[PDB]
């Protein structure tokens, strides 16, 4: 299955001799920030470029309608 | 040991418990199992919806009502089946769009991509019959303002309509053998579904890291049991939320009024699922070529493993052109549920033409670029 | 175009809005009797039974009572021939005509639809009736009516073929109320939000169960995640590779 | 073209070097090359390139994909002495996979194929 | 609160009423400026929309106040 | 830190078939306290519009 | 990659693509299916 | 080779192009083939037939006569799919008297056998429910004697009656889910199926002579295309035959009157291919001991590899033993159509008899007997 050539040292623990979700809670705002920092760029363009473009269509949809009015 | 002894044993032991699957896969990786559960669902609920609904045009409507109130957990049923079809939508178009964003169609991986455009086009044909069912105003006529796109092609338009309709106009026919094809078509996407799993069987999964990951499994069945289970909660969480809370939120109010074929709504809209599609066809003056422009989307859609290049993190100028066509895609959605207006013609075909853009432009020749800046 | 669309409805406080909210079901009695004495002359609602009005709106000898003072086709007998009889239980609500080419023909061509579903068959449904029925408004500079038409800013294309029905003191509760027009409105505006989601409150139960359960089980399914995926997340691998 | 190709160039050099600093910049977190981000999976050639090396250079890229795929699951990156000494630009595959390459093309322009498939298992 | 016989809806709905005095203004305007109209076309439904729906967002919770 | 204890793990976890009906007394128990639980703050934010408050107020 | 990975690597010469009489004889079936969907349909007045 | 690129059409080429058979397999092995071929053409048939068929009471009867008379080409649609059920169970009866024949449920296929009686069962559920839908006197009535036959269950009896009612006789609800379960079981046929031929390719067929056959294999997809196709023109005559000339010869006159609750007609028999059943069922005077019967003989199938010794020819004493079960089965097929009396009644007791006596002391040990005779 797949020989793979590698030189390695691994170490485990048993599941039963460490915590399980205590240091989630040290490190959620850390994870949070991380997370913004990583997608920060993608979200903002997206956010920019959809209600930009809705925006202004909504803004000259108003104006049509507007425009029929006597 | 005891699997060995067994075939069934066998494939099941080899395929669900102790197959090798990337350590570093994160949450972005379970779209796929929560597609196959939200088909399970679609499936049991509704072969339970079957046994109380009537195919016919004098007996549908009241059927769907006599369910909603006399028949036992009848509304649980209905609004499961409902509003589970537009979660079945969700989780596959995010399944989509990850791919999309990793590149994972490209080899050794084009079968896997094929069959999953094969599976989306059988949805959104079972999901567009499946709607008429209920007989109602959007169910009648949507599929009539639909069903009439086919008299585009010239000379036989009007004999292949007709002969879609059984009749002049959509009536009592057309309603039954859509509920036959209805019931059908969900047992082709299970076929479907276990033929494209198996061909990603062949040769695993991809990571987030975009790297050979042949160094680093661990068996699926221990691990990614919980992890799938995690992310089958939380959308049950929200199933819970629409069936009980929100149930007519997804929906439109003109289908609880019954079908007139001589007074038409204000406003034919689809579902939401199939808004992007509806203002790629209404963006663009003539039936003929917006039909022609869905079926170029649907061909640049298969051709992604063919022309695309350009993956993950790593390759930043496509990664960064994503959220451009995510943001184009969800503009397209906006767009379905407008009026028509010579803004949002505009609009609509300016994003027709990016969307045409990012996927036969951009994916070759900025992943070649990409390609050439990383490693030439 | 806007007069097409017509004017939009407000949003008005209901006390059912809420996802922890109940109905009124004092306020559902007094609807469905303006919907005896006003609305019945000529809408059907076909789809309710005196049946489904037990335990929500009157007790079983109430409904009963109610049900025996209307007159059912019922057939046919031993010769062959249809006749008369009490409404019962299990009898649908009485339709003022036989067919919609009747009602069509006593109200100028237009059909007065059902209303069992008319609360969740309008966009903003129990505000638009609200509004609709409290609405009925001085038609503006150059908009002229037909006869047998009534302006109404909220029906769409604002020329509704339904006169002013609701009065005041028109209806005289059993519970003291006073009637007034918006009183009344208000009334039936609550039963028809009632007859399109009849079982609102037991599906908002279900969905507070449903909720608390699962966020419990999203905690449990998350620390069995965690317990399962510690032996890798906390592995040492130690290598000659430094690059 | 040739009269504006000529100074086209050192415009596609400073963008690549632009490139290159902002992924190696990204690269070395996870103690990855350039060169590690190719996969046999993905390109018979490199699947060939990667056979024409000596075991060690092979040990060594399989050591460093796997431990960037446990930082990966562990959501890490390398500490700042390790992150110091990365090297994401040193190359130990372009010269093969140039060789094997400029083969194939060989190849083609006399109608031949390549002595070589994709990688097929099962 | 004292529940009356009489309707509060048209009391509430002219107390509101000085609350969008320009939306009345421009209401009466298109009035004044399609007064020699003869083709039978021209009409001010979009600035009557305009006031009715701010006197309607002032008065509904008022109108509710009122009502058992 | 916190560990269960012994003599507990040897009676009710040892065995799946002592395991598996105190699993099905504690499913029924959790399933009674959540309706309660929940069928009292339902009717206590809604009193006085129910049926049943109407019937019980015309006794 | 198969599709556009081999025209910008080069690998796609007139040497190694298919002849002129390979494209006749393939490009041959075309009158095939047009026979096969007149024989299907039989929408003629051919036949005199 | 092109078929090792791909891994759909490995399949294919090693399951049935290049599937090594043995190269003396006589026209009895035929039977598998047309099953899977009658199975298919069932569920063409009925896909659609639902397009015209309303599953209501007071349309049933009329939405079969309109498919029947102005439908085009439904009379030939409805009788194909009518008498393919019959033709659909002459064919799985003669492959499982063929399997009973030559012991072919043995070691190493008792996982074919198993699977083979379960299909059987899942085929005589659909078949029943299947027969209620046109709603006649036979169906209506038919499916009132079948049903009220679980009081005989003590306490828990009538609930489950009336759970399965949805009611408390046989009314609208119970055609209505009957329908839905009808559509629905017969793509578990089809998986089933699949699953039957998946567990013989383990271990390929038996031989008529009884022996190894590992050193004379050929090729499945060149030999064995043509002689499937010679046998499937054969059953495509009678096929023919019966549809075209004698429509109404296997059914009920009966049938064809429209469903009457408060009258029943004077003889209330099945279709011919659950008369064995029902002779066994009728023959006993007692209900719950009838049903105890119908479930031995069904276990005593399913425990057929486990106690079942001795095959075709070169065992002889068992080869002249199943020509008495072959007579004892269709004497209880011809006594099933009869009225009750006290000879039949008799017979039939001595018939069941024998059948129980022949599935478990005759395989046995007879069986044992020829072993010790032959390698003694
Ligand atoms: C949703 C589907 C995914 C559920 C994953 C199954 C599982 O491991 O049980 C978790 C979970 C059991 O809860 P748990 O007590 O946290 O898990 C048991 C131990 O933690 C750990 O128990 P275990 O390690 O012995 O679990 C091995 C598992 C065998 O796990 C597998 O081989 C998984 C095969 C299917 C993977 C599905 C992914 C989608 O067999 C079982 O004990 C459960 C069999 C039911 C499947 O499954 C449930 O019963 C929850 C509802 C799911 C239906
Ligand atoms: C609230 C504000 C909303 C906005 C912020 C969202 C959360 C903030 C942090 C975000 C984050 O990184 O999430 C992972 C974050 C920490 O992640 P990490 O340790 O860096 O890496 C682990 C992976 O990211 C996660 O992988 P994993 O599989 O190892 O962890 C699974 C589990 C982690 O397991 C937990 O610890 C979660 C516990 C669930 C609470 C349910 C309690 C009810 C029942 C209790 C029963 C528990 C039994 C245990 C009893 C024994 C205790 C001794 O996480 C969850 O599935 C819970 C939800 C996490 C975020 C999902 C939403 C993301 C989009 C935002 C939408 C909001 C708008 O975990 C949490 O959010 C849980 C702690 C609670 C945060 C509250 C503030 C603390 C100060
Ligand atoms: C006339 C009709 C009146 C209708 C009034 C209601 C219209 C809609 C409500 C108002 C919406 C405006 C603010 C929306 C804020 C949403 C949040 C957001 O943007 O954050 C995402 C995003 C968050 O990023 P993340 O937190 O990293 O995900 O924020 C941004 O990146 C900033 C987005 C700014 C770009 C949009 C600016 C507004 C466009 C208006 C364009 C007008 C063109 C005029 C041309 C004609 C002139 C004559
Ligand atoms: C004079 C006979 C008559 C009475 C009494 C009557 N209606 Fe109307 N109703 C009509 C007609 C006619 C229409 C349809 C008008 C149209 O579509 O132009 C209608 C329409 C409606 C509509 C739907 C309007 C829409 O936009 O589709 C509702 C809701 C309604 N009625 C409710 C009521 C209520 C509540 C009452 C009692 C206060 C009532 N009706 C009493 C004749 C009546
Ligand atoms: C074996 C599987 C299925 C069966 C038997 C089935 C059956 C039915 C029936 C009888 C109805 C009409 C009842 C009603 O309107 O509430 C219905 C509605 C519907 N079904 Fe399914 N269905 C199946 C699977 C699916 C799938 C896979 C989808 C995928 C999207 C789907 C989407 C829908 C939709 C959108 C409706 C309309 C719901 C509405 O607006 O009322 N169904 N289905
Ligand atoms: C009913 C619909 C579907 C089901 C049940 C399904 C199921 C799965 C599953 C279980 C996986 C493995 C893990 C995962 O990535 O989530 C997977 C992977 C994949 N699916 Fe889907 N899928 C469906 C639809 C689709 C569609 C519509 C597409 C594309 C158009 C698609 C493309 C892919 C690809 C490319 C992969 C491999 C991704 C990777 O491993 O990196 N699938 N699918
Ligand atoms: C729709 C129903 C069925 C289908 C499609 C089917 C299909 C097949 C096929 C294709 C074969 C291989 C060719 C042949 O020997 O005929 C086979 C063999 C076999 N089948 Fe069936 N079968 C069905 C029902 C059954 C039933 C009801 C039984 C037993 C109760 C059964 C038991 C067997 C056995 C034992 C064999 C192996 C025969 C041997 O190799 O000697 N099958 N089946
Ligand atoms: C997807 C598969 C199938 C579908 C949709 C289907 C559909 C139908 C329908 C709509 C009817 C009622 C109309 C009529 O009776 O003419 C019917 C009747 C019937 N079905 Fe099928 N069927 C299927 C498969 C089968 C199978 C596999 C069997 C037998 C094992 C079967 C046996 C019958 C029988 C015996 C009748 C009664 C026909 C009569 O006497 O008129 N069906 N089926
Ligand atoms: C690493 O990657 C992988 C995953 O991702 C993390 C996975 O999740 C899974 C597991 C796959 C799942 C849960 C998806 C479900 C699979 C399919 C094929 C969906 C279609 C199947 C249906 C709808 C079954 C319903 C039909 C039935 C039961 C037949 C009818 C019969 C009766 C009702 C009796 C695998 C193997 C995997 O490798
Ligand atoms: C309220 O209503 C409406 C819908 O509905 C919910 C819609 O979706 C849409 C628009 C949807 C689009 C453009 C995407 C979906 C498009 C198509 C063409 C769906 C495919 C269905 C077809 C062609 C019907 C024919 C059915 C067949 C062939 C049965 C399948 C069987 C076999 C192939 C053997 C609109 C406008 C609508 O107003
Ligand atoms: C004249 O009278 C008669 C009939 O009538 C025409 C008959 O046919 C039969 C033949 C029937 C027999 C022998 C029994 C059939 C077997 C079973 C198990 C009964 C059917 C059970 C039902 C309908 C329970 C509901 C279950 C359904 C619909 C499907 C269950 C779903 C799955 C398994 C997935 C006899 C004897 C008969 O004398
Ligand atoms: C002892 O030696 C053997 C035999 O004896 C000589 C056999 O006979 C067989 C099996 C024979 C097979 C598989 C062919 C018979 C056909 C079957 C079972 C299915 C019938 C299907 C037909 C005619 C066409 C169906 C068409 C379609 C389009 C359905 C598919 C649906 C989709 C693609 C969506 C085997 C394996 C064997 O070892």
């Amino acid at each position: 299955r797949q020989n793979i050539p590698l030189r390695e040292i691994l170490y485990q623990l048993s599941p039963y001799q460490q915590d399980v979700i205590r240091q989630t809670f040290t490190n959620a705002p850390k994870t949070f920030l991380r997370f913004f920092k990583e997608k920060g760029v993608g979200l903002a363009t997206f956010g920019v470029l959809f209600f930009g473009i809705k925006g202004y269509t909504e803004h000259e949809m108003h104006q049509e309608r507007l425009a029929e009015r006597y | 040991r005891m699997h060995n002894k067994i075939q069934l044993l066998s494939v099941l032991n080899t395929h669900l418990v102790a197959y090798p699957t990337p350590m570093n896969l994160n949450y972005s990786w379970n779209g796929g199992s929560l597609a196959g559960m939200m088909l399970a669902s679609q499936m049991l609920t509704g072969i339970l919806l079957a046994m109380h609904y009537v195919g016919h045009v004098d007996y549908a409507f009241a059927s769907v009502q006599h369910l909603m109130t006399d028949v036992p957990s009848g509304m649980i049923l209905r609004y499961a089946h409902a509003n589970g079809a537009s979660l079945f939508f969700i989780v596959v178009y995010l399944h989509v769009l990850r791919g999309m964003y990793y590149g994972s169609g490209a080899q050794p991986r084009e079968i896997v991509w094929i069959s999953g455009v094969v599976i989306l086009l059988v949805m959104i044909i079972t999901a567009f019959i499946g709607y008429v069912l209920p007989w109602g105003q959007m169910s009648f006529w949507g599929a009539t303002v639909i069903t009439s796109l086919a008299t585009a092609i010239p000379v036989v338009g009007k004999h292949i309509m007709y002969w879609l309709w059984g009749g002049f106009s959509v009536d009592n026919p057309t309603l039954n053998r859509f509920y036959s094809f209805h019931y059908t078509l969900p047992f082709i996407l299970a076929g479907l579904s276990v033929f494209h799993i198996a061909a990603l069987h062949q040769y695993g999964s991809t990571n987030p890291l975009g790297v050979n990951s042949q160094s680093s499994l661990i068996s699926f069945g221990s691990y990614f049991g919980a992890k799938d289970l995690v992310g089958a909660l939380f959308l049950a969480l929200v199933f819970s939320i629409l069936v009980f809370f929100y149930p007519d939120l997804l929906g439109h109010p003109d289908n609880l009024i019954p079908a007139n074929p001589y007074s038409t709504p204000q406003h034919i809209v689809p579902e939401w699922y199939f808004l992007w599609v509806y203002a790629i066809l209404r963006s663009i003056p003539n039936k003929a070529m917006g039909v022609l422009a869905i079926g170029l989307v649907f061909a640049s859609l298969f051709a992604m493993p063919f022309i695309g290049l350009g993956g993950g993190k790593f390759r930043i100028i496509t990664e960064w052109l994503y959220w451009t066509f995510l943001a184009d895609v969800l503009l397209l959605t906006w767009l379905g549920g407008n009026e028509i207006t010579p803004i949002t013609s505009f609009v609509g075909q300016c994003c027709t033409a990016y969307l045409f853009f990012y996927l036969l432009v951009c994916q070759p020749l900025v992943g070649y670029l990409e390609t050439q800046f990383a490693h030439g | 175009n806007e007069a097409a669309d017509g004017l939009h409805a407000p949003h008005y406080p209901w006390g059912h809005e809420g996802v922890l909210d109940s109905y009124d079901h004092a306020a559902i009695r007094r609807g469905h009797k303006v919907y005896q004495q006003v609305c019945a002359a000529c809408h059907s609602m076909q789809y309710l039974h005196w049946r489904q009005l037990v335990g929500v709106c009157y007790t079983e000898e109430e409904a009963k009572a109610l049900a025996a003072e209307t007159e059912v086709e019922d057939g046919p007998n031993d010769e062959g021939e249809m006749f008369t009889r009490e409404g019962r239980l299990f009898d649908a609500f009485p339709s003022p005509y036989a067919n919609e080419q009747a009602a069509r023909y006593a109200n100028g061509g237009a059909y007065p639809p059902d209303l069992t579903l008319i609360s969740g068959g309008r966009h903003n449904g129990p505000n638009y009736i609200f509004s609709l029925l409290t609405g009925y408004r001085d038609p503006p500079a150059g908009i002229s009516i037909r006869e047998g038409l009534y302006y109404n800013p909220y029906f769409p294309g604002g020329a509704i073929a339904m006169p002013k029905m609701l009065v005041d003191g028109g209806v005289e509760y059993e519970d003291g109320t006073p009637a007034s027009a918006s009183q009344q409105a208000k009334d039936i505006t609550t039963f028809l939000a009632w007859a399109s989601y009849p079982y609102q409150d037991e599906m908002r139960v279900m969905g507070i169960k449903a909720c608390l359960m699962i966020s419990i089980l999203i905690g449990f399914a998350a620390y069995s995640k965690r317990l399962r995926w510690a032996p890798i997340k906390s592995q040492r691998i130690v290598m000659d590779v430094v690059n | 073209t040739s009269l504006l190709k000529q100074v086209a160039l050192p415009v596609f050099n400073s963008l690549a070097t632009t490139y290159r600093s902002v992924v190696g910049a990204k690269l070395a977190k996870y103690g990855l090359r350039f060169d590690d981000l190719q996969d046999p999976l993905k390109d018979e050639d490199v699947a060939e390139a990667l056979r024409r090396l000596p075991p060690d250079v092979v040990v060594a890229r399989n050591c460093r994909l796997r431990r960037a795929l446990d930082l990966s699951c562990k959501h890490e990156a390398l500490p700042k002495d390790l992150l110091e000494k990365q090297t994401p630009e040193l190359s130990y595959l372009q010269d093969v996979l140039n060789e094997v390459r400029a083969e194939r093309r060989e190849r083609a322009q006399l109608g031949a194929p390549a002595p070589y498939t994709r990688i097929y298992y099962d | 609160v004292e529940y009356t016989e009489d309707d509060p809806k048209p009391q509430i709905e002219e107390d509101c009423k000085p609350h969008c005095v320009k939306e009345w203004a421009a209401y009466k305007a298109c009035a004044e400026r399609i007064k020699d109209d003869t083709t039978g076309q021209a009409h001010c439904s979009g600035q009557y929309f305009d006031f009715w729906k701010c006197v309607d967002h002032c008065a509904a919770p008022k109108i509710f106040a009122h009502l058992k | 830190v916190m560990r269960l204890s012994e003599a507990l793990y040897q009676t009710f976890f040892k065995r799946s078939t002592v395991y598996i009906p105190m699993l099905l007394v504690g499913a029924y128990f959790s399933n009674e306290a959540i309706d309660y639980a929940v069928d009292k703050m339902w009717t206590t934010r809604n009193k006085g519009k129910l049926f049943s408050d109407i019937i019980a107020e015309r006794t | 990659p198969i599709g556009v990975w081999s025209v910008f690597q080069g690998y796609v010469t007139p040497a190694r693509l298919p002849s002129i009489q390979t494209l006749t004889r393939v490009g041959a079936w075309g009158g095939v299916v047009v026979v096969g969907g007149l024989y299907m349909v039989q929408p003629w007045d051919w036949l005199a």
